[PDB]
């Protein structure tokens, strides 16, 4: 079998939504490096979620067999009998990135999260009939994407920056004018290194009273241009972004499979990640296999995106060795498996 | 207060609030106007998903403010 050089997670029944954010943070190497460094020496390992995590990332880069994280599912907590056992994948990535950034707060790591991840947009509002006009800049760390009629990325992101009309039951609050008819918009001021993106593939469906998923056609490229989408670009430093990891769910709201299709190096060369199982594969089968409309692969297609800034990726997948984990880690770890 | 929430389509969409409303008043709010369970409702602002028991004033969420709506695609 052609190599690939990468451990898959063991297959737990339930943690396939986990394992596929894990692949998917490991291979964003600056993260994974600033997570060794992560001070973690007076941390209770039964509840750790940093700890836990510092242990994966370290079977994922150094053992040959499918790699266990048992105390990053209890540490997490969300697989239980009071809490469901399958999860949304964006969920997960919003709670873990929160708690590895909390951590890293007042260490020599402080900081990494946001700038690996944050961006920030602005909303203007402006009143058409009285003379009154707004703004608010705001944070993101993934930008949700509409995708219901929409054929691919780019018409979503014309979407997302478009003007709309504010007006009747949504009429904008005014101050002292009340309530008044208006236009708002969204610009991006800042796209950060590792842009997240969220394919909002739900939707409530009246007729049958309960949320679906969209399964439609929605296409997504390998390259991305992104700068006509900011208020200002920067003309050393085009907004020009690269696919690393498509995360691709197969079922419905309620349940079904997530595996992850990464190309770790950003190279070109790309591999399926399915719980313990990892095998190349082409781009075909990363990117158009995965954009839907196929009417199981009728509700297999992607959910979540990566993609790296071209002028960041050397540095985002910057090479980590050994001589990355600080040796109190490893001593640790290998504490822990000479116990057993 | 009036704060926005895009829907599920991308809209803007108002809500009209109190500082003390929980989140899951929130999530009452969007059902009453879009139809949405709450159970189902998960809203990011800044990055972080808002908790159940908490407060539009704890997350320092004010007029103007956007959060985002999504729900869920379980997996295992």
């Amino acid at each position: 079998k052609k190599h690939t050089g990468y451990v898959g997670l063991k297959n737990q029944g339930a943690t396939c939504y986990m394992n596929s954010l894990l692949q998917t943070l490991f291979f964003t190497n600056q993260l994974r490096k600033a997570v060794y460094m992560m001070p973690t020496e007076g941390d209770d390992s039964s509840k750790s979620v940093p700890l836990a995590l510092q242990r994966v990332f370290y079977e994922l880069q150094h053992s040959d067999k499918p790699v266990g994280t048992k105390k990053l599912t209890k540490s997490f907590g969300w697989e239980t009998l009071d809490s469901f056992m399958q999860h949304d994948v964006q969920e997960a990535c919003r709670v873990l990135l929160d708690n590895v950034e909390n951590k890293m707060k007042g260490t020599c790591v402080e900081g990494t999260i946001p700038k690996l991840f944050r961006g920030k947009m602005v909303s203007y509002i402006q009143c058409k009939e009285v003379d009154y006009r707004s703004d608010r800049r705001e944070d993101y760390y993934d930008i949700q994407l509409s995708i219901k009629g929409k054929k691919n990325i780019f018409e979503s992101f014309v979407d997302y920056v478009a003007v709309e009309q504010l007006d009747g039951d949504n009429k904008y609050d005014a101050g002292e004018h009340g309530l008044q008819e208006a236009e708002k918009g969204v610009k991006f001021l800042t796209l950060p290194p590792v842009l997240h993106l969220q394919l909002m593939r739900f939707m409530y469906d009246p007729q049958t009273d309960q949320n679906i998923k969209i399964n439609d056609r929605f296409e997504f490229p390998e390259q991305l241009p992104l700068d006509e989408f900011l208020q200002k670009t920067d003309p050393k430093d085009p907004a020009n972004y690269i696919l690393h990891a498509v995360l691709v769910h197969s079922g419905d709201n309620h349940g079904g499979h997530y595996v992850v299709y990464l190309n770790p190096k950003g190279d070109g060369k790309w591999c399926k990640f399915d719980d313990d199982v990892v095998s190349r594969c082409t781009k075909e089968e990363a990117i158009e296999h995965n954009y839907g409309g196929h009417d199981v692969r009728h509700c297999t297609n992607a959910y979540m995106l990566v993609y790296i800034r071209e002028s960041k990726l050397s540095e985002v997948l910057q090479a980590v060795t050994d001589h990355d984990i600080p040796q109190q880690l490893v001593e640790r770890l290998q504490e822990e498996k000479r116990i057993e | 207060m009036q704060i926005f929430v895009k829907t599920l389509t991308g809209k803007t969409i108002t809500l009209e609030v109190e500082p003390s409303d929980t989140i899951e008043n929130v999530k009452a709010k969007i059902q009453d106007k879009e139809g949405i369970p709450p159970d189902q409702q998960r809203l990011i602002f800044a990055g972080k998903q808002l908790e159940d028991g908490r407060t539009l004033s704890d997350y320092n969420i004010q007029k103007e403010s956007t959060l985002h709506l999504v729900l869920r695609l379980r997996g295992g």
